[PDB]
């Protein structure tokens, strides 16, 4: 999927740890603020977690014949 | 109209005013200081030219001076002694005065009338409550020699426009913008109050040309004319055609993106507040909040959309995910010299010596509810219109699914629980006991402090019932405030639901009479007591006392204020309130 | 254990894009962790799962640096 | 000692000061305001005040001892009062605690009524028993007061490193605190005292580069193991320590960093090999909660990896173990700042870089500073106790290129990392290290790889640049001269552009131009800390395995100069007031552990008259001579 050529795998390691947010550190030093629930359920706290992260084609065609649709709908009740 | 309603502070050394201001310039933000004039401030002064304020100066010295005002789009401090003009800069050393004179009296100008709209515009949930006692305020509307003072604001409106985000925000908004900030509000503002509608839009759409991310403002200022059709076309016309600004050759992301996210925060505000729908509404307030999670307004729609949906299991999630402002503070008068003073007395009725000092319930005066600022306060509102839907056990219900595959409740909605809590006590502890009394009393102030209660937890009728009962017993601004304004939802009310029956023509007439009547009555009062407090100036007594100009004819509510109270009351509601709507308002009638 | 978050992508530049669940989740992201054509209003999906012969690694990784380091310095 | 180094400071009407301070209770909020002791004295009459530190808290009886000594010195000999017999009527006494925010006063009268009573957060004025007139919350008002006051004398010493114990509040007369108890040793006090107040220490904050504070990391724990190391009192220390330990197991962090400041580094690598690496480790409990447990994990990791940078240097290991560090707190300053330094001396510039950027700033957080509880007339005593050149007092009126510098006024973490940006500019040079830069930051606007400069860093950036601008231009306007054929202010500040530029001769001798020329007390603290980082660099680099003559040689000349600048500062001290600075002790210490004491004083006995080898004697001799334990 052309969307396969394009994706980003990431190695993060999990850190100081919140019931709110995990910090997570790469090896090229960025810091990132995360849910921790979004975090897997053993997830700990200095653990490893791989981040792959793909894009969405047919949900972005998706969301714009929604929106057209939407905003033609309330063109087509208020005002003309 | 002299000397009365004059206050000034005794003089310790002869200028010691200046100096103090001379100083503290070091450290001004925002809207800035008053117009300091000695000691006594003021507001509403007609500062676009050193002529008329000469002949301010010279009606103020007819009757029975070191002049300060200041603008922040550039933090200079512009003095006037009756001519030594001259300035101070934010360094503080002095200067010296002589188009570049007109765009200081421009600026100057219209950072003036920003400051004393918008005084009056963010201080509304509190009822324009004047924390500084010396202070005098002018209608700023009335000052004009020579000059249509709304006409000149938007005459000298596109000069003063890209300078605006140095004048920030309301406290509500995260991230100001060219669209976004006091300047355009106060614009929309003035726009709406005068109802100056075809100068407007022909300043605008000038405007437009050079800069055309001003047709949001030319959309605002459309809804605040009532002409929705307009603007929604031109809605439509922004977020969905080619040909415009949002979709362009260079593009910024944010820039864009904020002006989009305002756009569609419009549109869905507009669905909701008016029109019902709020699928459709929640359908762009979605995407508005896509387009800008870091902003406040976003998420307090998206959850308003939620409670209407009737779920309330979402609106608890995106009232979580709101943020907060933590450091922006709404904007009040400060005083430059802090500390035996003066008070002169109007009234060509109520007047207490003592004020308060008389105990009240512990329970009850020291609800946190109350106090509540900012984003805190809109979201406490949204929390009390929840657990009216819900109640308190089933709110629970709700709250321990969610809360603490979980998340963390943020805290300050945690704190905001606590005082739901209380609240909710002290009502129930009001109400049983009122209950068991009224088979077979309590002070004015526990009438106020209830009342304030019980709207804030959404129990109109039942407040209204307690601030009429406190305005038997004394005179209370605050209760005669809060009465106006159930009176005000009253009226909106039985209207608008006698447009979409229940209600009979006949019951619909009457109401809407002994409404009017007890509305104008309550104005009256108001208007006084802030007379005897020198401010002439008020915007929800003037859209009031509109209001009941739509209803009857300005000469016939002219004629019962006449009648029902003195002749020079009749001639002070005429002015401070009145000649406005008969003038000053465009002939709207 | 793979988590499956699909987000949509808020106010975007050269450093950091603002992230969007439909849970209401809103995320601090780096850009450079995202795809080349992210744009703006294009939705991703992060897929996240638990790396153990990694956490292992670097396990025996550390200890052997805490050996070695009493064994340079002390006793 | 005696009527002069005493600042006195007029009030128009009495009772001034003590008015202010209870006006002011309320916006302290600080390790404190410095204690006020507040005179009437007589032959109407006047009244004084003025700021001290260093006296004796722990008990009343003391307080009443220091006051008896305050009014005999005026007893025995008349006022000068710039041309009076002189008795004082009414001595007060006001220090401050600030692990419970009050204040608590002592007056002393001659009609003899000792009061004492407490000011609050209110201004509420608490009364103040002796011993039930419970009992221990009463001695303990004493001890936290005391444990106040000495953080207060040490810390804002240790704060003022960098600027050399600068002190701008010119009315305060500040004691060496070591040796300021009658009938208790101030050390062995702290000592004594420390597990009573140990976990309120927290509540006094940190230094600006602690940015999350902790009960092994703050102002008490500082204080407490600057002590042991100025005194050596490690068996004490010790007892208290591993008394402590059984019911707190976290201030085993407190026990390494007392064996590190002792100088037993192998039973201290134990034992952080034991914290980290044992299943009998109180990390290893699940218990306790992790991110608590996390921080701790985070401040042993960096003791450790700072122990490998900072002397027996292992880069790799250093930087293998500071990694974990930062993983375990990505929010502390300390942990990217060891990590940055590590990766310099292992050439990674471009690692610097990012972690440098990465470096989290201390915000809205400053050093402790004394301030004046008060908004021409004063009175500035002049010791003739101990005098030598240039007590000669001039008006040094005033190029505008070289004050207008802002790295001057550099604060704090931006300071650290300045310190890091020269050590990277003077290995990559200008223009490279602009390469660097353009290759993983933004640059300028109007791809993807880049990431944003945290924009204090640019301004660092900028800064380096006029630094580097106005050194150069010095240099070449210097070189120009050649010897073919000069201002001490100058001297001064260029001297500091090359101390903070990373270049050190130049500075020194610049400074030593500027000592030729006047006298200054930067140019004398700077050249001296130059000398002992000259003494430390050969005495190293023989550690490593200059000929053993040359390093003889170079040790012997070093401490006499180190000797004299000791002396003439020292002078400088008395001169304003000051009898304590912990940087002449710890330079004195060294010429005393090469040479012998008695040696030392012999060579102070040569060069310098007897007032001054007297008041050496007592500000810095006579505490490492007898006020520290034998290890000498």
């Amino acid at each position: 999927d052309p969307e396969f050529m394009s994706s980003v795998d990431v190695l993060l390691t999990v850190g100081k740890l919140d019931a709110s947010l995990a910090l997570l550190t790469t090896q090229d030093h960025h810091v990132i603020e995360f849910p921790t629930v979004l975090l897997p359920e053993n997830v700990k706290a200095g653990s490893i977690i791989k981040m792959q992260v793909s894009q969405n084609l047919e949900e972005e065609k998706k969301q714009r014949n929604h929106f057209k649709s939407i905003q033609a709908k309330i063109l087509e009740k208020y005002g003309t | 109209l002299s000397q009365t309603s004059i206050p000034e502070v005794k003089e310790d050394v002869i200028g010691y005013a200046l100096h103090q201001r001379r100083a503290r310039v070091g450290q001004f933000q925002d809207l800035g200081p008053p117009d300091l004039i000695t000691f006594f401030y003021c507001m509403g002064i007609d500062t676009s030219d050193p002529t008329s304020i000469t002949i301010f100066a010279k009606k103020i010295t007819d009757l029975f001076i070191s002049i300060s005002s200041w603008n922040a789009f550039r933090k200079y401090d512009v003095n006037i002694i009756v001519v030594q003009t001259y300035i101070i800069n934010s360094d503080g050393e002095q200067s010296q005065l002589p188009l570049n004179v007109n765009m200081i009296w421009a600026e100057t100008f219209m950072s003036g009338i920003v400051r004393d709209i918008m005084i009056m515009k963010d201080n509304r949930a509190d009822g324009e409550s004047q924390n500084l006692v010396e202070t005098l305020i002018f209608n700023p509307f009335t000052s004009g020699e020579l000059e249509d003072v709304a006409n000149n604001f938007i005459k000298l409106f596109p000069l003063v426009y890209e300078k605006g985000v140095y004048l920030d925000a309301p406290t509500h908004v995260l991230n100001p913008s060219l669209t976004n900030n006091y300047l355009v509000e106060t614009l929309v503002e003035i726009v709406r109050l005068t109802k100056s509608l075809e100068a407007c839009r022909k300043m605008l759409k000038k405007l437009i040309e050079i800069h055309p991310e001003a047709v949001i403002i030319l959309i605002r200022v459309y809804f605040a004319c009532d002409l929705e059709i307009d603007a929604v076309d031109l809605i439509n016309e922004q977020l969905n055609s080619p040909s415009s600004f949002l979709a362009d050759d260079s593009k910024t992301s944010h820039i864009q993106l904020i002006f989009k996210s305002e756009l569609l925060s419009i549109q869905s505000e507009f669905l909701l507040d008016v029109k019902r729908d709020y699928k459709l509404a929640k359908e762009v307030a979605m995407e508005a909040v896509n387009c800008a999670p870091n902003e406040f307004k976003t998420w307090y729609l998206l959850t308003r959309i939620y409670i209407k949906l009737n779920d309330m299991s979402n609106a608890l999630l995106s009232l979580n995910a709101c943020p907060m402002s933590q450091v922006k503070e709404k904007y009040v008068l400060r005083r430059i010299a802090p500390i035996n003073l003066h008070l002169p007395l109007p009234l060509d009725n109520p007047m207490d010596v003592q004020l308060e000092q008389k105990s009240a319930d512990p329970n009850l005066v020291n609800l946190s509810a109350s106090s509540l600022k900012s984003t805190f306060q809109l979201a406490y509102k949204l929390l009390t219109e929840i657990v009216q839907i819900t109640g308190w056990e089933q709110l629970l219900k709700y709250r321990s699914k969610i809360f603490v595959s979980k998340r963390l409740c943020e805290r300050w909605l945690d704190n905001l629980f606590m005082l739901l809590y209380e609240d909710l006590k002290t009502y129930t502890d009001w109400q049983s006991e009122q209950l068991y009394f009224d088979a077979q009393h309590k002070l004015t102030v526990e009438w106020e402090l209830f009342g304030l209660c019980a709207k804030r937890l959404g129990h109109l009728p039942e407040a209204a019932k307690a601030f009429q009962i406190g305005l038997s017993q004394r005179f209370s601004p605050v209760c005669a405030k809060n009465l106006l304004q159930f009176y005000i939802d009253e009226h909106k009310r039985i209207r608008r639901d006698s447009v979409s029956s229940e209600l009979t023509s006949s019951q619909i007439l009457s109401s809407i009479n002994d409404i009017d009547s007890s509305i104008i009555d309550l104005v009256v009062k108001i208007c006084c007591w802030n007379h005897r407090w020198y401010i002439e100036f008020s915007i929800i007594l003037i859209d009031a006392l509109s209001v009941a100009v739509q209803d009857m004819g300005i000469t016939k509510v002219h004629n019962e204020i006449a009648s029902r109270f003195s002749d020079p009351v009749a001639q002070l509601i005429d002015d401070n309130i009145l000649n406005f709507l008969k003038n000053f308002t465009n002939d709207t009638f």
